[PDB]
């Protein structure tokens, strides 16, 4: 909320960065289910969607403003299954999609980012 | 109760050669068979019971496909015992149910027959239970357990499994009656997974408990060769304890034949391989010779049929001579080719075909027919 | 390093087996022909060769 | 083609249609090998049983599977030579494919 | 799986039975000549087996395709036979010769 | 949520529609768009459009299109066999098909949603295209039966001419295409 | 797990601990060969394999079986040595020469 605030009344060019979202949901889950709710898919609650909508959705620009709400999240799911719950839905929700490439890593090329499914 | 259960060690035969000579099962036997059913292969199970070695026919299937379930019923009264001359149906037990009946029908199914066997058994009779649609048996059990709380285990079948299964087999063998006589309660497990598969629980469970397994197949049937029991994947732990009784009554060299003949498979299986898929063309005599032998073992020793009163039924001693002769035909055979003689000549001596007819040769003329037949070989081999 | 995906892929890898299993079904008897044709030539080779070489 | 061989049989070559180089010194034939292939009208260089067939591997280091002049031994004194048929059956069959 | 009692003499031609189990193993046998042919030309294959290429083709094209065309068992049964004529005899050999002598 | 097509909510949907499409991902990861599986997607509704086509555009339209589909799904027919020994068991009819279909998807099953013209299509343009290829196929049979190297068949300019068709624009299109039918026959009949 | 325990002098013979490990890799590299035969060409593999080949047989159908019959650590180890002989002493690198001079 520190983003809109700097964006709109103060006017800025702020890059906002998120990292460890994997762990977001972890905790999320806890309240989720420890209280009750039937899990809404692969061991996670269903409003996960919302909870990860509501985060990402804030970005962008409004007419005639000199702000800029740039969201750059970064996170890691295990293995490389893009189909593992978390990045999953993130995909739909979000927009960008840039991947590290595990394979490239130990063959010494940095940043290992390459298009293999990175699809802007 | 039955007091003592004594011990198995006593045959159980059915007169279907390959079955019992190769894989004997005894009166505590517990077998099992698979293979497509509701298509043709079933012949055996029927005929099995016709001859047997028992004296009381008990049969039940349950969960069997409708129409097929009716075949039994109908073809059953067309049998008159070949041991009394009276209608076969007299001493038969039918428990069956279709599939669309009440649930717990099926649950009891087994238990029914099972019980019944003991009854008759107690009178000193040897019974012969056989089960069919054994695979389906659990189904109902699934259902029931559905409507409770029991979540399963494995692929779906309930956590009881190897449980209710268990006891079913623990009612067999050499019980002593409270009359002080014996009654045989062998059962054979006609199971059938959805497609011959072997990762369905049922099979891989059953298999364990029981002692003999009789795999049957399509391949052999497409080849025109009923019974079509594929020998190499079948077994019977029974053999061990049966060895005494075997040699005692039958022949002292009796085991010695079977174990000798098995060597065939071992050496045919592993002989053939590329060679059989590139046929006669750069081979050698003794190479071929093996599969020549195979031929005889396989058109006679292996072949049998259910349409003649001179070959469906058999005795130990009958087959025994047969196989003996085929060994006796090999024993001179390597002594021929090492003399350098034609192979494919020997194989065109009618003396060998005269071995061939023996199976159709009847039981009574049999002793002499072997006797005479035999020594002809002896002179036919130093004929060349 | 990775395992597989987690579902549907079941079916796909089954058609993997289909591909393999059936593929290799035929894969021999591709070669059955060529091995077949091979024998004739094995025969033929030395015939005239030995004869007039000596002559 | 061109060949090498026993002195005595080498003559023939030298007559007509061929170029001989027979000697019973070289048992490697490199000596010609490189030079030969320069024109490649020599599509053969027979060797004889009087040498040894298989350790062509010098040539194999050059050819690397290339179908350049290929030997077939020869007797150099007939009195027979049909055995390498009855052998030859094996020469394929023993190494890959079922043998005899 | 169950269809044996439903045909045969006294219900229809006796020879239909075995005609069915002829054409079966015959057909399939050919249908993958279709692809090994994509490895090696006709030549590598014989004529006799090559015919089994053509068999398929007419079997599928004309026989199995049957459009709206309503038919009957005889109008059908013949077709089959006829089509088999493209092969040389003794390749149908699950059939006693008598029957083949009434068709082909 | 899987992206796995076995998930219930999706699948129940098939069982209640008349035409359908599926989207592979690495299809789309690559330039292909609007990536559907040519194998994996079906319609029913065409078995009633036949009147309208028949009159409106042309009368041999369903004929030529089923004749296309013949390849599109048959091409897989070889594809699998490619994949267990490589594409090298090729001979004529091999690389005939392979390549045919190749171009067919490169220009006849792919579009941009950004290039000005290549984002809108009319039937009649398409109609044309469908004859382009056909033709090429036909003449190819007679190149190869004659003995011609498919290698050169690739590097005929006329392959490339067909390789530009969608970027063409409607007005010109009639004649563009019409010229190329000649350029076809010229780059075939000549050899 | 355990084994480098309860072995060595005063408990057992002192060459036991050693003659383990030799065998291990020996047999190992035997079967290892037998794999690769079936790939490139059997006799296209290293010639100093054929012995290690045959060595796999001995431990194979010669040793392992012993039917039913009492055996002894003594009688065992005796024939445990038997195994090594055929392969040179210069190829046994995980054992010292003293026990080699104890027996061969």
């Amino acid at each position: 909320t520190v983003a809109e605030y700097l964006a709109f009344e103060h006017d800025y060019h702020v890059l906002v960065i998120l990292t460890d979202m994997t762990n977001y949901c972890e905790a999320l889950r806890e309240i989720g289910a420890a209280r009750e709710e039937i899990p809404g898919r692969r061991g996670y609650p269903g409003y996960m969607y919302t909870d990860l909508a509501t985060i990402y959705e804030r970005a962008g620009v409004v007419e005639g403003k000199k702000g800029s709400v740039t969201q750059i999240p970064i996170l890691s799911m295990p293995d490389d299954d893009r189909t593992h719950p978390i990045p999953d839905l993130t995909g739909y929700i979000t927009e960008g999609q840039i991947q590290l490439s595990r394979e490239l890593h130990r063959k010494g090329i940095y940043p290992p980012i390459d298009p293999l499914p990175s699809l802007s | 109760p039955v007091q003592r259960k004594l011990d198995p060690n006593t045959p159980f035969l059915t007169g279907m050669r390959i079955l019992d000579v190769l894989f004997p099962v005894a009166m505590g036997g517990t077998a099992a068979i698979p293979g497509p059913f509701g298509s043709g292969k079933t012949v055996t199970q029927q005929s099995l019971a016709k001859w047997s070695n028992a004296d009381v026919v008990v049969y039940v299937g349950c969960g069997e496909r409708g129409n097929e379930m009716t075949d039994v019923l109908v073809e059953f009264p067309e049998l008159t015992d070949p041991k009394t001359g009276g209608p076969l149906m007299h001493r038969t037990v039918l428990i069956a149910n279709t599939s669309n009946m009440p649930v717990a029908a099926r649950e009891a199914s087994i238990y029914v027959g099972v019980t019944i066997a003991e009854y008759f058994r107690d009178q000193g009779f040897s019974v012969a239970l056989m089960a069919d649609s054994t695979s389906r048996w659990a189904e109902a059990l699934r259902e029931i357990s559905s409507r409770l709380e029991e979540m399963p285990a494995e692929e779906g079948y309930p956590p009881y499994l190897a449980a209710r299964l268990a006891a079913f087999y623990e009612r067999a063998g050499k019980v002593i009656t409270l009359g002080g006589e014996e009654g045989a309660v062998t059962i054979v497990g006609a199971v059938s997974p959805p497609g011959g598969d072997m990762s369905e629980p049922v099979t891989q469970s059953t298999l364990r408990i029981v002692g003999a397994f009789w795999r049957l197949d399509a391949s052999l049937a497409f080849r025109r060769h009923f019974p079509a029991i594929n020998w190499n994947g079948s077994y019977s732990l029974f053999t061990s304890a049966l060895d005494p009784w075997y040699r005692e009554n039958v022949a002292e060299d009796y085991p010695e034949l079977r174990d000798a003949i098995s060597e065939l498979l071992q050496r045919e299986a592993g002989l053939q391989e590329i060679v059989q898929l590139v046929g006669p063309d750069a081979l050698q005599d003794a190479e071929r010779l093996v599969i020549e032998v195979g031929r005889i073992i396989r058109e006679d020793f292996l072949q049998q049929n259910a349409y003649h009163e001179v070959d469906a039924y058999c005795s130990m001693k009958k087959a025994y001579g047969i196989m003996k002769m085929i060994l006796a035909f090999y024993k001179e055979a390597e002594a021929a080719i090492k003399r350098g003689v034609s192979i494919d000549e020997i194989l065109q001596l009618p003396v060998l075909e005269r071995i061939g007819r023996a199976r159709y040769v009847s039981e009574e003329e049999f002793p002499a027919y072997f006797e005479e037949a035999m020594k002809e070989i002896q002179g036919a081999f130093k004929a060349l | 390093s990775q395992v597989s995906p987690t579902r549907m892929n079941l079916l796909q890898r089954r058609g993997q087996l289909r591909l393999a299993q059936k593929g290799v079904d035929l894969l021999k008897k591709k070669r059955d022909a060529l091995v077949a044709e091979f024998f004739g030539l094995v025969r033929e080779a030395m015939e005239a060769r030995k004869a007039l070489d000596q002559a | 083609m061109a060949v090498i061989a026993d002195p005595e049989t080498a003559q023939g070559f030298r007559l007509a249609g061929l170029e001989g180089y027979g000697a019973s010194s070289a048992e490697e034939a490199q000596s010609l090998l490189e030079t030969l292939v320069e024109r490649g009208g020599y599509a053969l260089v027979a060797v004889d049983e009087a040498l040894l067939p298989d350790p062509e591997r010098a040539v194999e280091r050059l050819m690397r599977g290339r179908d350049l002049p290929v030997l077939l031994p020869i007797a150099g004194l007939k009195e027979a030579f049909q055995g390498h048929d009855v052998e030859g059956y094996m020469r394929e069959l023993v190494r890959k494919t079922i043998g005899f | 799986r169950l269809m044996n009692n439903g045909v045969g003499k006294g219900k229809t031609r006796e020879d239909h039975k075995q005609v069915s189990d002829q054409l079966y193993s015959a057909y399939a046998n050919g249908v993958d000549i279709r692809k090994l042919v994509a490895i090696i030309g006709e030549d590598a294959l014989t004529e006799n087996d090559r015919r089994y290429l053509q068999f398929a083709d007419a079997f599928e094209r004309f026989f199995i395709n049957q459009g709206q065309q309503n038919r009957s068992i005889e109008e059908s049964l013949q077709i089959a036979w006829a089509l088999l004529s493209m092969l040389p005899q003794g390749e149908l050999k699950r059939i006693s010769k008598d029957h083949i002598g009434k068709y082909y």
